[PDB]
């Protein structure tokens, strides 16, 4: 399965959850932005590796982080 | 001289030697 | 190390030897057809008769009393045919005589039934491979023209 | 999962065509090896160096075998500027009459390769001079590949 | 007669007086009981979306124009172009290479009106939502002929090719070998010269002397003769059959595939031009409808290519040449075709190989400029290939250190230098690749053509 | 390494025949490298088959022949890229998994496309062997037709 | 689990479950919609979206999800629940697991794979030889 | 197709074993290991 | 309602059509000896085999290198043989590598005792149905003069 | 048996399956029709 890290640079603009087409990340409560929030990535078994997250995060360098490792039937988007 | 059959036939046979070598450093690479 | 107790075991009749219990023999006898995991009986045994069917006749064939003449192909093959005949008859009645008693629910080949598919396969694959060793000697010319490309 | 590839289980459990792929790409990379210390790396390519010091003396074997067998030597020795060194025979069965004869070359009567390795030159000048030459550095090498 | 049958034609449509039919009432008219409610909706879908207009007026304009090659070559509706044999081969090449564009471009924006201006709403059981329910099946029988003919038409080219390197040239796919006669266009080119006092009455002539007649020699030079079709016809017609398959796969996945797939099931909230969904998925580059239209081009290419170049080989060498006083046709390559156009060989020795000597030989003459349009060409389709093997990563990488040294010398520039984009990549790449291809194949052609024709 | 390759065999082929005037005139101008070396040295190569038999030059114009071929299938690999290969490979298993007969007969492991750094290598490598099989080829042949 | 729904109005696509679906897994997502409307399945064509309950078989997470932004959410269908089925047919609700959607905050969440420092602040990977140590380690 | 050298029997034989014997034993054997689906 | 949901689900992957779906091919799809109720798995592999193996040495007899000579049967005889040896290879390697998991109740032809049987079917169908097409193309002469009447 | 009439090869593929194949064909497949052993 892929690997997602969130760094506490993360100013929880909740970018990369809504960017996310597999449902990997979530918003928790965190005080160490002013949102009040963080992204995490609970399911990252459902991972596919896609990179939007990615894509859709303001800060510099990324906040997210997707590392692409093991594939399994669910990372690699198979519908078979 | 041209070479003769059994200098073809020893050949084979000593080079079976390396055969068996080369499988066994492979075996115990594969470990 | 190298020679100790077959299966761990000092009081069995049987030394754990590199002939008998190293890694590539293991593999290679417990992956003969005999052997084969998942084989039905009959696969097995259609793979031995092949393999004894083919050679079987070569001995007739160049060692016979048909040797010197234009028949020695011939000889071997009806020499051959009746030897698997005579195989086969072995075969079956050693399944006749030796599983009479109870069956066991594990490898096919100690059952009867089991025996039996294996004695088909054998006679089956056994009369294929002596006939298409058969087939190759005599048709040798063409063999050898195709290899040497005589044909093309 | 399988069993091939041994050094890498995230291959291993691939249900793809992948994990045959990059296992074959992985092979060799043996530091990205599961459970491989620095011990083992060291000594794992000191093996796979005698291994390979192995396949090149094999090489030279096989190419002083063919020139010994089923080449031209001596008959290259007797006028090295006008005979074509042969490297080994050619056995195609696809082949039809003209390519048999047309193969047919350097005064040989069955299809032949050229050499173009240089390699009659090479064992010329250092003193070769027979085919027992060759043969006899053939066996020599062959026994020097199997102490690798 | 054309006149009147189109004055005619423009009387069949509703407009104000009450006569004529409503489009949208012939469409929804026509159903069937496997196509669902047929061609309901396709009346809107056409009247709302300049797309689904362009993809079918593209495609048909394309297809009128590759028609437009093939049908002046045979019938030259002018005086003396049948013996104006570089007008002859530049006309063919020209319309065949405009047709193939505009075929792509008829793709191009179909795909365009998948992914923009498709509402499932309207198309609800009509003949596109019944397509779109079984793109797999088509693209997958597709597939399979594309697979077919590939192989049993390039095959049987490089079994030619080692059958005749082994010396077995009675193994061949040959006249002399093992023939392949294209019996059924032998007996369509049969039916047309036995018509212009048959099936044709009123008419004097044939409609072309391809199909059969004799020579007509205009000035020294043959204008047109009967084209035989052989074992060497057969194979290359079969090689445009398979070309023109392979793009209409690529093309037709491309269209067919730009709303969703297994893969991406969201590609129409990507767009049509996107490069990528993410290394994710296995790796996703290149499933944008952009992305089949930027292959289907080099397929494309690949297509015409082959098409003008049997036109010029075979032109040169079973029609065009020279006709004697006493009447007898020298043929410009002296009927090499049929024995040399069935070998990849013979096509690079007697065809890319002998008739690329006056491009070559150009300078100093005045063809000169063919010459080095031929180079320059040639350095174009290198060119191309920078763009096409790499990627963007790379070269933003090096102009951040060009940008560097910029920077110690206080002429950076304010607006910040970047790597093009993925897809701009590609599209520079198939620019240039068709560019210099073609552009190579035109300095040759012409060379070729005016030296010699 | 083709520029440096090419630069001697042309020299040398000069210089072995003894006609240095043709590259020392045509070498200066890149028409005579197309020309003078490419188009000329490949005139006995190209007939080592033709309709009317063969030479000993047939492997080398088949060899010939195979590296532009190889050479040209790594364009594939290099061009085109995965996801369109994925589309495709999806619809084949489709295309499998509901044909009768082949039913009976699945595949182990998944069928998938070729990874991005996957086909940039099987590109690179068929780039590399029809390189390399293309100028062996030309290499021997040229210069194995005349000395 | 019993997941209920009439299935949308559908004339079945080519496009749909596959092998994995009855062999190793497959997926569902229900929704409810106030009227009788037309969206587009994710396995391509359009699809009638019945009064009620709706219940839809995808082959993948992300075509129930790409149906979910694509088709449920434009209409203002914010109702949807995402499950994964087992080949015996045991049923696991996914995406929205707490009620609340994960672009939203929620009390009780906790934070996973979040790691305290900068992205550049990962240790080298010379430093972090044979080892289990990866350099996005927490 | 029958050459002057010693042994001229070998290739022969050789040829269908290291070009359709050795190959269909290795690959195979290659394919009975690559597909062992066990831990 | 001539093309419909597959099994009335319009989520499967599949198109219930008249080519898909309808009487007549699905029965004959059915009755084909790979799908025939009640069918061991020797005896499918018996007709699948006889009907393989008596088409497959056709296109060398009639195409191959040997065509142009007296012992075109022959030539395209060991082609077949080792084309089906190849294939009966496949079949067993398929066996082997796809079976190695535990058995289920329903087919005999997805599990491994089955698809060996099949196998071993397949082997002895497909070199009799090869050796029976060799040896009427061989005999086509005393075939023909059968149907001619020329041996009344 | 051979006519100078068009096509003479085929009455000798016509008659064996009018009369043999087409029989034993028609007559399994009754065979099996009417013996079904169903509702
Ligand atoms: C008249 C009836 C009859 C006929 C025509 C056959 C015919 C045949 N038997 Mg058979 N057999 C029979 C009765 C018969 N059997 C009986 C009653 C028994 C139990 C004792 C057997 C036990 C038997 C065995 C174990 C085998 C055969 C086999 C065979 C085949 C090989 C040829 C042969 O053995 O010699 C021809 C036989 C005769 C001319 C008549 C002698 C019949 C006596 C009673 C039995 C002799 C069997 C002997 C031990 C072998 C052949 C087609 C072999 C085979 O290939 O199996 C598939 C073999 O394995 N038979
Ligand atoms: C002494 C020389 C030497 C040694 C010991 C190594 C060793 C290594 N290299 Mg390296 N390398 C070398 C020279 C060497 N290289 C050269 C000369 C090049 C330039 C081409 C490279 C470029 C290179 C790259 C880019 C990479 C390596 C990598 C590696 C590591 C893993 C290799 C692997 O597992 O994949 C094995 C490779 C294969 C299985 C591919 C086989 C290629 C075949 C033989 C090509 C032949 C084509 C075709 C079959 C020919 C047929 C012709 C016929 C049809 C006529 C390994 C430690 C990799 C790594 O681990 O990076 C961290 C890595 O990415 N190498
Ligand atoms: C259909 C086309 C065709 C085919 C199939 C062949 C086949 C062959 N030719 Mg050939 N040839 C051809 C066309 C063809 N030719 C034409 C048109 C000509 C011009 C007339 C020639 C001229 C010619 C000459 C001059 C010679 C041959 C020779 C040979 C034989 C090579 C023996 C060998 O070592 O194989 C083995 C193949 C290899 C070692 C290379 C394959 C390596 C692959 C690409 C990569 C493998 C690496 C990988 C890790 C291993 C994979 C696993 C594997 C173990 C299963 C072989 C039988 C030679 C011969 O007669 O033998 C002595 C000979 O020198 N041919
Ligand atoms: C010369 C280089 C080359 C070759 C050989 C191919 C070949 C192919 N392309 Mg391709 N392509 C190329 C360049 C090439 N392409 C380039 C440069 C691009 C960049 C834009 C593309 C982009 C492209 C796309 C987008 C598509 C293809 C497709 C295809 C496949 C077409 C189906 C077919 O013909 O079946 C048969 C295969 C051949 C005729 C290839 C020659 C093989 C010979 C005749 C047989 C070999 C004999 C035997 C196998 C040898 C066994 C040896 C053994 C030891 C291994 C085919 C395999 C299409 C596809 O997938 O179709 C289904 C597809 O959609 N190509
Ligand atoms: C390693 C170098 C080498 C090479 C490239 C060749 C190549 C060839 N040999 Mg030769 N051979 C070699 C060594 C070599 N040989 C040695 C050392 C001997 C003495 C035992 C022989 C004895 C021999 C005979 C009797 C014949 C050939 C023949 C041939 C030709 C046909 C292919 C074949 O059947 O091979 C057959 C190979 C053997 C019979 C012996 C194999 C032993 C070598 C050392 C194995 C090398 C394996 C290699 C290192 C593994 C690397 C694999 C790679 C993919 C990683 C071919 C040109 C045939 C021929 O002449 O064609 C006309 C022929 O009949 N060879
Ligand atoms: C010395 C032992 C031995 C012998 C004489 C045979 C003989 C035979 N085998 Mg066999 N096999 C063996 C060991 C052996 N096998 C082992 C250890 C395995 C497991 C890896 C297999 C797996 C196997 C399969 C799947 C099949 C055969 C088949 C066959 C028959 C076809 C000819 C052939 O394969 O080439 C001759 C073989 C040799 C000269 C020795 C090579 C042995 C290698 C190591 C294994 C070959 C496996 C490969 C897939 C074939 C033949 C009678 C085919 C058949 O039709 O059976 C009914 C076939 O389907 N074998
Ligand atoms: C229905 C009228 C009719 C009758 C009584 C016959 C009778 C005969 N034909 Mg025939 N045939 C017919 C129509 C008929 N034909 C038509 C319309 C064609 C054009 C396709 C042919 C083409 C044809 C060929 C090529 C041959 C014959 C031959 C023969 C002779 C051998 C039997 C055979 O193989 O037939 C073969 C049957 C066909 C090829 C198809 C027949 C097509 C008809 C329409 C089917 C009739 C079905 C019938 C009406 C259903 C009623 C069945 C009843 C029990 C309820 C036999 C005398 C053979 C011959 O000449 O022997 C010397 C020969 O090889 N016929
Ligand atoms: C094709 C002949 C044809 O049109 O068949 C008939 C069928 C559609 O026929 P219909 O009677 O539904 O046509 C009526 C309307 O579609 C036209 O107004 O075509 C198909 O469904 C696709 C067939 C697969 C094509 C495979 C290639
Ligand atoms: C490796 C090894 C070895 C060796 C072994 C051996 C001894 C071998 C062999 C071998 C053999 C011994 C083989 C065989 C075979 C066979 C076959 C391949 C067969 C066949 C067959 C067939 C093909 C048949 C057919 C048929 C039928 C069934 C019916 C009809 C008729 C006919 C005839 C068609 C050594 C010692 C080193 C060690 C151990 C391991
Ligand atoms: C070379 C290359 C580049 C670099 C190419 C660039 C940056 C194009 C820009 C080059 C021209 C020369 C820029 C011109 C700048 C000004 C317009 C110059 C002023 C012109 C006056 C002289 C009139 C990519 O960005 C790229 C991206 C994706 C895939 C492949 C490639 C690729 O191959
Ligand atoms: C054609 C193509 C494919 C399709 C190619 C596939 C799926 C490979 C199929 C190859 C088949 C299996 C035959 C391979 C034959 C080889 C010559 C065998 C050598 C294998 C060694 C291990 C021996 C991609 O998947 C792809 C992915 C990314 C960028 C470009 C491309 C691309 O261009
Ligand atoms: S997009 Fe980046 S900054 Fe925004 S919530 Fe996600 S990780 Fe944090
Ligand atoms: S890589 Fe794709 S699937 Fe994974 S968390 Fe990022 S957006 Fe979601
Ligand atoms: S290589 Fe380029 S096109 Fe392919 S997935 Fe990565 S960024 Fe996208
Ligand atoms: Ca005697
Ligand atoms: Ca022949």
């Amino acid at each position: 399965a892929h690997t997602v890290k969130i760094y506490d640079t993360c100013i929880g603009c909740t970018q990369c959850v809504r960017a996310c087409p597999t449902d990997v990340l979530e918003m928790v409560p965190w005080d160490g932005c002013k949102a009040g929030q963080i992204a995490s990535s609970p399911r990252t078994e459902d991972c596919v590796g896609c990179k939007r997250c990615e894509t859709a995060c303001p800060t510099d360098f990324l906040s997210i982080r997707v590392y692409l490792g093991a594939e399994t039937t669910r990372s690699m988007g198979l519908a078979y | 001289m041209a070479l003769t059959d059994t200098q073809v036939y020893i050949a084979l046979v000593i080079a079976l030697l390396p055969a068996v070598l080369a499988f066994r450093l492979s075996a115990e690479l594969y470990k | 190390e190298l020679v100790k107790p077959y299966n761990g075991d000092p009081f069995a009749g049987h030394l754990s030897t590199p002939i008998s219990d190293s890694g590539l023999v293991k593999t290679f006898i417990s992956n003969l057809p005999a052997y084969r995991q998942g084989l039905s009986p009959i696969l097995r045994g259609l793979e031995v008769g092949m393999a004894h069917g083919y050679f079987l006749i070569g001995p007739w064939v160049k060692l016979g009393p048909l040797r010197d003449s234009d028949v020695a192909n011939l000889g071997g093959l009806i020499s051959g045919i009746t030897l698997i005949l005579l195989a086969t008859a072995c075969l079956a009645a050693y399944g006749l005589v030796s599983f009479q008693k109870a069956s066991s629910s594990g490898d096919a080949l100690k059952t009867g039934e089991g025996w039996s598919q294996f004695t088909a396969g054998f006679f089956v694959g056994a009369m294929g491979g002596a006939f298409v060793a058969f087939f190759l000697l005599e048709n040798f010319a063409v063999v050898d023209g195709i290899m040497k490309g005589l044909f093309n | 999962a399988t069993k091939f590839p041994k050094f890498s289980q995230d291959l291993a459990q691939d249900p793809t065509t992948r994990r045959i792929w990059y296992a074959i790409a992985t092979a060799h990379d043996f530091e990205s090896h599961d459970g491989m210390t620095e011990e083992n790396l060291y000594q794992k390519i000191f093996a796979s160096h005698f291994g390979h010091l192995a396949i090149i003396f094999l090489w030279v074997s096989g190419s002083l075998f063919h020139v010994a067998w089923q080449g031209n030597f001596e008959q290259w020795i007797q006028d090295p500027l006008n005979t074509r060194p042969i490297a080994h025979a050619i056995w195609d069965p696809q082949f039809g009459k003209a390519a048999v004869d047309a193969f047919t070359q350097a005064g040989a009567s069955s299809p032949v390769d050229i050499a173009y390795s240089g390699v009659y030159h090479w064992w010329y000048t250092i003193g070769m001079r027979t085919n027992g030459d060759l043969y006899q550095g053939a066996i020599f090498l062959l026994v020097l590949a199997s102490l690798a | 007669a054309i006149a009147v049958l189109f004055i005619i034609a423009g009387h069949m449509y509703r407009t104000n007086w009450g006569i004529g039919h409503s489009l949208k009432e012939i469409l929804e008219a026509h159903k069937g009981p496997f196509t669902g409610t047929g061609h309901k909706g396709l009346y809107e879908v056409l009247t709302t979306s300049w797309h689904a207009q362009l993809a079918i007026n593209l495609a048909m304009m394309g297809s009128l124009s590759i028609i437009v090659a093939q049908h002046m070559y045979a019938m030259p509706p002018y005086p003396y172009l049948a013996t104006d044999y570089p007008t002859q081969l530049s006309l063919f090449t020209h319309h065949m290479w405009i047709g193939g564009f505009l075929i792509v471009g008829g793709a191009a924006h179909g795909a365009i009106f998948f992914v923009r201006d498709y509402d499932p709403a309207v198309n609800q059981n009509n003949v596109l939502d019944r397509v779109l329910r079984h793109r797999d099946a088509i693209i997958s029988h597709l597939n399979w002929v594309c697979i077919f003919l590939g192989f049993h038409s390039f095959g049987l080219y490089v079994h030619n090719d080692t059958m005749r390197a082994f010396g077995r040239p009675q193994d061949m796919f040959s006249d002399t070998g093992i023939q392949l006669q294209p019996v059924f266009a032998q007996w369509v080119q049969h039916l047309h010269t036995l018509a212009p006092g048959g099936t044709a009455p009123n008419a004097a002539a044939t409609a072309s002397v391809a199909f059969g007649g004799d020579v007509v020699a205009v000035g020294g030079k043959v204008a047109m003769m009967p084209i035989a079709l052989g074992t060497a016809d057969f194979l290359v017609h079969h090689i445009h059959a398979f070309t023109i398959h392979v793009t209409v796969l690529i093309l037709l996945k491309g269209v067919l595939f730009a709303r969703s797939s297994r893969l991406i099931p969201d590609k129409a909230n990507l767009g049509f031009r996107f490069p990528c969904d993410g290394p994710g998925r296995g790796g996703t580059c290149q499933v944008s409808g952009w992305d089949h239209v930027f292959l289907g081009l080099f397929w494309m290419y690949n297509c015409i290519s082959v098409v003008i170049f049997h036109f010029s080989w075979k032109m040169q060498s079973d029609v065009w040449g020279t006709v004697a006083p006493d009447g007898t046709v020298s043929h410009i390559t002296g009927g090499n075709f049929a024995q040399s156009a069935i070998t990849i060989n013979g096509w690079l020795r007697d065809f890319l190989w002998a008739q690329a000597s006056q491009v070559i030989g150009s300078y100093g003459s005045a063809l000169s400029a063919y010459g080095l349009l031929f180079l320059g060409a040639h350095f174009v389709w290198a060119f191309s290939l920078m763009f096409l093997f790499s990627g963007r990563g790379y070269w933003q990488e090096l102009i951040e250190s060009i940008v560097w040294a910029h920077n110690k010398l206080k002429v950076a520039p304010a607006i910040q230098p970047r790597a093009l984009s993925i897809i701009q990549g590609r599209a520079v790449g198939v620019a240039h690749y068709l560019l210099g291809g073609i552009a190579t194949t035109w300095a040759f052609f012409l060379a070729r053509i005016i030296s010699v024709g | 390494i083709g520029w440096v390759t090419f630069y001697w065999h042309w020299k040398h082929l000069g210089v072995w025949e003894g006609n240095v005037a043709q590259f020392n005139e045509n070498s200066t101008y890149l028409m005579g490298w197309l020309r003078d070396y490419l188009w000329l040295n490949s005139s006995q190569l190209i007939n080592g088959y033709n309709p009317f038999g063969t030479n000993n030059l047939s492997v080398w114009a088949w060899m010939f022949l195979f590296g532009h071929l190889v050479w040209a299938t790594g364009f594939m690999f290099l061009i085109s890229w995965r996801g369109y290969w994925q589309e495709l490979i999806e619809t084949l298993v489709w295309a499998h998994e509901r044909t009768p007969l082949a039913n009976l007969v699945r595949w182990k492991d998944k069928p998938v496309a070729l990874s991005i750094v996957q086909a940039r290598l099987v590109g690179l490598a068929h780039f590399s062997v029809g390189y390399v099989l293309t100028y062996a080829a030309f290499l021997i042949a040229s210069t194995a037709s005349k000395y | 689990t019993t997941l209920t729904g009439q299935p949308p109005l559908y004339g079945g696509s080519t496009g749909g479950l596959l092998s994995k679906a009855d062999i190793e897994e497959k997926y569902a997502i229900t929704w409810t919609s106030p009227k009788e409307q037309v969206f587009e399945m994710p396995t391509a064509g359009a699809a009638v979206m019945r009064e009620g309950e709706n219940l839809v078989y995808l082959a993948r997470k992300e075509q129930c999800l790409a149906l979910a932004a694509q088709q449920l959410r434009p209409r203002k269908i914010n109702d949807y629940k995402i499950y994964r089925i087992f080949p015996d047919g045991e049923t696991v609700l996914l995406h929205p697991k707490d009620g609340v959607f994960p672009e939203k905050v929620n009390q009780g969440r906790e934070a996973v794979n979040t790691v305290p420092r900068s992205i550049g602040q990962n240790p080298n990977p010379a430093q972090l030889k044979f080892s289990g140590k990866k350099p996005y380690d927490p | 197709m029958m050459g002057s050298y010693a042994a001229s029997f070998l290739p022969w034989i050789f040829i269908p074993v290291v070009c359709w014997l050795m190959p269909v034993v290795v690959m195979g054997l290659l394919f009975l290991y690559i597909e062992g689906d066990a831990q």
